[PDB]
């Protein structure tokens, strides 16, 4: 009588995209004192050059 | 945060030096 429902692991919308944030999952130590986050495309990822 | 340091100090003078306006009253556009 209960009811599952899983969150989808894929993402849902109009557009989707790849982009790149390293550690975006990261989940064990701090780790290095640096990181790499780019923008989705509809910004200004000028910023990383 | 990122990794980010000055350029030397000459390269930004002379840099500086030639940056032309980018846009300009001019009365013509025929």
């Amino acid at each position: 009588m209960q009811m599952y429902q899983m969150t989808p692991p894929l993402p849902e919308g109009a557009v989707n995209r790849i982009v790149c944030m390293t550690n975006w999952a990261s989940l064990g130590d701090e780790g290095r004192g640096l990181e790499v986050r780019l923008p989705p495309p509809t910004d200004s990822s000028v910023h990383a050059y | 945060d990122i990794i980010t340091r000055p350029t030397s100090d000459s390269i930004a003078a002379v840099a500086n030096a030639t940056k032309p306006a980018a846009v300009v009253s001019d009365p013509q556009s025929m």
